RNA sequence: CCCACUCGGCACCUUACGAGAAAUCAAAGUCUUUGGGUUCUGGGGAGUAUGGUCGCAAGGAACUUAAAGGAAUUGA
RNA sequence: AUUUGGACAAACUUGGUCAUUUAGAGGAACUAAAAGAAGGUUUCCGUAGGUGAACCUGCGGAAGGAUCAUUAAA
């Protein structure tokens, strides 16, 4: 539930405090290297947890 | 009821073995006598526990996972051998174990090096133990001075115990196969123990290890290294950085190993360090 | 490391001192000899005290643990746990019978020396307790808060028999 | 299902627990534990 | 975190009382700035007061903007330093000590496709004032380029380096710091080095980017009142 | 559950608002579902 | 084996205790005693 | 009629301050930070902790007298992010809200020409 | 700075009347089978066994009823 | 300082005698007992290490690893 801006190796994110250090996580996690599958998996754990709550 | 004191203990929250020949393997090297009793550390489902108590006067089965005792409990209950069996839980590292001739062990890979300690400190300790290890820690276990995986772990249980190596059991073996490969080997420590102070001869070890292919000399160059021994000899006295540095030098000189490298010197020649540095007045711990 | 609190046996024939070093050490008072170490806490001591009758010791800690220490034996006998933050002080009431314990949780826990269990809790603070002092074995207990309220606790089991 | 289990463990009597501190005490809780004068007298 | 829950430490054991508002021995002082700015007021500070108040105010340093000073917001992203020199009846009578521009300011200019040409000196005023200045220059394109960039070549850059340390050198020896700052609020420095380095190469953005004061000599209480522009007592009775 | 990897229609305030203010479309195709049935009935 | 007998032998003579002897991981870091009891009961 | 003086935010990661001071910034006028007005360690970054402490501030400088303030937000800075977070945000928020003059906004965070090695290590770091 | 040209360079885009099975190649091309000069080189992932070779340590006492001889807030 | 004798007298050791709680094993009574899903992880090369190693870690290097948005100006 954010934005993100991508503006070469500067990035934005826009959204609430809690939301966007759950956006910044998975980004970091792809700059360490993560392949974007294994982070889009989580990225569904979290988007499930985010509606139940 | 007694959801209140076990959920204050465990949460309630593994590879298992699928090849029936190394388990019978197992048991068969350890030549189990009738009068054994035998500690079983991950026993697991019981595959290898029914085996070793079918020849044991008792077993004693250390388990941490609640859900798998059950299983245990189940796999034994009214049964010739129910009497013989002990089950323990919870974690074992902390608590004083009871005295066992025999240790059979699918330990857990990351309790090793304590459990291997464990048994060697143990107030008559086992006479033979077979403990499963991965390939890597195992082997360094089994290292020989000289060799690449030479290392304090080695020379220190080399001295308490002798390790020789059974058996190679692949990843295939285990289902969810494990990234690592695993083997399997024996412990035998020695009765009567070597009268060394263990304090002692790990504090000389720990400190020619740091770089165990750098010679022994510059190990002892170290400031830190230079500090520690100083105020250990002042100590001696009360039962001087340049006296020591000179007291190390003789020594190391005299006993010609000041030029050798740790990764190829023997139990003797650390021996023979360390009771040149006693006499000079410097213990090392 | 620093010393938190000092303690004198009913005889004055030995003191007890609690560091913030994990140890206790009795010493005799007549001439200051180290008669043994108690060190069986995981934080440093915030206080030690003698029990008024027989031969214990009572040694709180940061650990969020109370122990009785046996003088004869110089060994812990009891463990109280229960505490949700660090104890600050402990004193026996009722003689040997009972233990009160104040801690950083504004808690007063009645402890049962014998068996060692938490027969009641005083709640009256929001802050943390320093000072606990006890009157006539424990019948008028006032603890003092960090905000600066006191609390008068005055016992009346005998009281409340008789209703 | 881990009710079944707490249950079968309380239901041995061969088991013993180790809490945190590594003190050993059954499943109930409780801390489990000749001399001749007793069994003679 | 301020919780109960928080674990205790050793240092919450003894703890000063607080008995006295500080703000009750504090006492206000007014800052004037010097007469090269257009505005003196440049705010007010204060200290403990005399058990002395001077010591503490001698040596004190204050950054401001220089659009506060000169009233202009053509200077929004210059900021200058004042140094307390000497104190009278509440009132600080402060010298200049440094300049240096707003962070932002300077990403601003920084961009690609052009040549960043930075230069420094170490050069004294004629009052024995040690300064070091910083300039910062660009490379622009000519109104008819077509290439994307207007990078210059190496020997270029040592070129126009050469000629703006001559610029900066030459000024501030001929001319005292009260001269000096003189030079610095209208950017006339700047319009100099344009047209000095402006046939070896187009520039643009050509700043005095940062003034730093090394070494000062004695201090002179004579010409300090100068620069600002004694007083009789009232008999108590 | 299923993720969406499209630039999202609703801007930012958009899902706030929606929110603020068992599923429609659900139901859209129950009542469409019925008169299927009922047409081939 | 005999040179290794006689070595630990001789260290025999050299022994001391290790509670005071800082560890070598540091170098990494680098009246009666109840008379209450008689005054209430009289 | 106007006296001013510098509020000094120091937004870091685990923690924001927000520090009041004169000036010349050699007197504090007032300190606060986000651990002194939350209860847990998680939530001390927060903005909802910075803009407590922005209030409280802003009330000590009220009485003090300073009714203006020149804003000097910063980051950690060095060889970690340089960007003030949502808490240094938050906490200029709270100074506009509270009524004090805002005069100027600057970030100062300490940048380096060039930096000694970072802490993560070469695989990099923040899991 | 602009335009046009010309040498040398890091590269790039579209295509090969060529090559290749293809990915692709201004070379990995030299109009069906072959000669411009010259140097070097060749004939994957898992296991099984070994009449083979070389290496690799330490050390100076069981016994209980098999068993309702039980469980049980749940039973007889 | 030190000595003789006379009473006061703490504290220590000892067998008894009264009071108080208090540990296991038995025996024999009374009372009470209204519940009912899934879920962490790029692949390597050279070198150096490893005692809570189902694998971890330091240094330099490679892609044989998935490029969205803005962007000539005015
Ligand atoms: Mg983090
Ligand atoms: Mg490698």
């Amino acid at each position: 539930r954010t934005r993100i801006v991508l503006a070469d190796s500067k990035i934005h994110i826009l959204g609430g405090f809690t939301h966007i250090r759950m956006a910044r996580e998975s980004v970091v996690s792809l700059i360490l290297g993560s392949p974007p599958g294994k982070v889009y998996g989580n990225l569904r754990t979290v988007a499930s947890r985010l509606k139940e709550r | 009821s007694a959801e209140k004191h076990l959920s204050s203990v465990f949460k309630f929250n593994q590879h298992i073995l699928k090849n029936p020949l190394v388990a019978q393997g197992i048991v068969d090297k350890a030549q189990i006598r009738p009068s054994d009793v035998v500690l079983e550390v991950g026993p697991g489902t019981g595959n290898l526990t029914v085996r070793i108590l079918e020849q044991a006067k008792n077993v004693v089965a250390v388990e941490m996972d609640p859900r798998m005792a059950a299983e245990l409990t189940k796999r034994v209950r009214g049964t010739p051998v129910e009497k013989k069996l002990e089950i323990m839980l919870g974690d074992f590292m902390k608590t004083e174990l009871p005295y066992f001739d025999i240790c059979i062990s699918n330990t857990p890979y990351q309790i090793s090096s304590p459990l291997v300690f464990k048994l060697i400190n143990q107030p008559r300790p086992p006479r033979v133990s077979i403990l499963m290890f991965q390939r890597e820690f195992a082997l360094r276990l089994l290292a020989r001075p000289g060799d690449s995986l030479y290392c304090r772990l080695s020379a220190n249980v080399q001295m308490w115990a002798n390790v020789t190596h059974i058996m190679k059991v692949g990843k295939n073996n285990f289902r969810p196969p494990p990234q690592v490969e695993s083997s399997v080997v024996r412990l035998e420590i020695k009765n009567p123990r070597p009268q060394v102070d263990y304090n002692e001869w790990d504090g000389l070890l720990r400190i020619v290890f740091v770089r165990k292919n750098r010679t022994i000399s510059a190990g002892f160059k170290s400031t830190t290294v230079m500090d520690i021994l100083e105020k250990n000899y002042k100590t001696f006295l009360a039962m001087m950085h340049d006296v020591v540095k000179e007291k190390i030098d003789t020594v190391l000189k005299e006993t010609d190993l000041g030029d050798k490298r740790a990764g190829k010197c023997d139990q003797n020649d650390f021996l023979r360090l360390l009771y040149a540095f006693h006499q000079v007045g410097i213990h090392f711990s | 490391k620093d010393i938190n609190a000092l303690s004198v046996s009913p005889n004055d024939s030995i003191f007890a001192t609690a560091s913030y070093d994990k140890t206790c050490k009795i010493w005799n008072l007549e001439n200051g000899e180290l008669e043994a170490t108690l060190a069986n806490h995981k934080r440093g001591l915030w206080d030690v005290s003698f029990c008024q009758y027989d031969k214990l010791l009572a040694t709180s800690s940061g650990d969020k643990t109370v122990k009785i220490w046996s003088l004869d034996t110089f060994s812990v006998m009891k463990t109280l746990e229960g505490h949700t933050n660090a104890v600050q002080r402990c004193s026996f009431i009722n003689k040997q019978k009972q233990l009160i314990s104040c801690g950083a949780d504004g808690l007063i826990k009645i402890w049962d020396c014998s068996s060692g269990e938490c027969l009641k809790t005083l709640d009256g603070h929001n802050n943390r307790l320093w000072a606990l002092s006890t009157m006539n074995d424990g019948d008028m207990i006032v603890s003092a808060d960090a905000d600066g309220v006191f609390q008068f606790w005055k016992d009346c089991t005998e009281q409340e028999i008789e209703e | 299902k881990r009710n079944d289990v707490v249950d079968t463990l309380s239901k041995a009597k061969n088991i013993t627990v180790i809490n945190q501190k590594g003190e050993k005490k059954d499943v109930s809780g409780k801390t489990k534990k000749p001399d001749s004068t007793n069994i003679k007298l | 975190a301020v919780g109960k829950n928080k674990r205790l430490s050793k240092g919450k054991k003894g703890q000063k009382k607080r008995v006295v508002d500080p703000f009750t021995r504090k006492e206000w002082f007014d800052i004037k700035a010097p007469s090269t700015f257009e505005n003196r007021n440049v705010g007010k500070t204060l200290v403990n007061k005399s058990t002395s108040a001077s010591d503490a105010l001698k040596g004190r340093v204050v950054e401001v903007c220089l659009a506060d000073l000169q009233g202009s917001e053509d200077h929004s992203f210059r900021k200058i330093k004042l140094r307390v020199d000497e104190v009278q009846g509440k009132n600080l009578l402060t010298n200049f000590h440094g300049m240096d521009f707003t962070t932002d300011k300077l990403r601003s200019m920084v961009r690609k496709w052009q040549t960043l040409i930075e230069a420094n000196v170490t050069v004294k005023t004629s009052d024995d004032y040690v300064l070091r200045i910083f300039a910062i220059a660009f490379t622009r394109k000519q109104a008819n380029q077509v290439k994307r960039h207007s990078y210059a070549q190496s020997s270029h850059i040592r070129a126009i380096r050469k000629v703006i340390s001559e610029i900066l050198t030459k000024e501030v020896q001929g001319s005292t710091l009260a001269q000096l700052t003189s030079k610095l609020i209208p950017e006339v420095i700047n319009k100099e080095i344009e047209n000095a380095t402006k046939d070896i190469f187009p520039l643009q953005n050509i700043h005095v980017r940062k003034v730093k004061l090394l070494k000062q000599p004695k201090f002179d209480v004579g010409a300090l009142m100068a620069l600002h522009g004694e007083e009789k007592g009232k008999k108590v009775t | 559950f299923e993720l969406s990897d499209v630039k999202s229609s609703k801007s930012l305030a958009e899902i706030y608002e929606d929110d603020y203010t068992l599923s429609e479309e659900l139901q859209k195709a129950h009542s469409e579902i019925s008169e299927l049935y009922a047409n081939l009935v | 084996r005999e040179e290794r007998k006689t070595i630990i032998g001789k260290l025999q003579d050299y022994k001391i205790d290790t509670s005071l002897l800082t560890s070598s991981k540091r170098l990494g870091e680098g009246k009666k005693y109840n008379w209450r009891q008689r005054v209430e009961m009289e | 009629s106007q006296v001013f003086g510098v509020a000094r935010i120091y937004a870091s990661f685990n923690d924001t301050f927000v520090h009041v001071t004169d000036l010349s910034g050699k007197e504090t006028i007032a300190r606060v930070t986000g651990g002194m007005k939350v209860k847990a360690d998680r939530d001390e970054s927060s903005p909802y902790a910075a803009m407590l402490a922005a209030q409280d501030v802003a009330a000590k400088c009220k009485e003090v007298g300073i009714t203006a303030v020149h804003v000097k937000i910063r980051a950690t800075g060095g060889t970690r992010t340089k960007t003030p977070g949502p808490g240094g945000q938050a906490a200029l928020r709270a100074l506009a809200r509270s009524g004090l003059r805002i005069g100027r906004i600057e970030d100062v965070t300490p940048v380096p020409s060039d930096s000694t090695r970072k802490k993560g290590g070469r695989r990099g770091r923040r899991l």
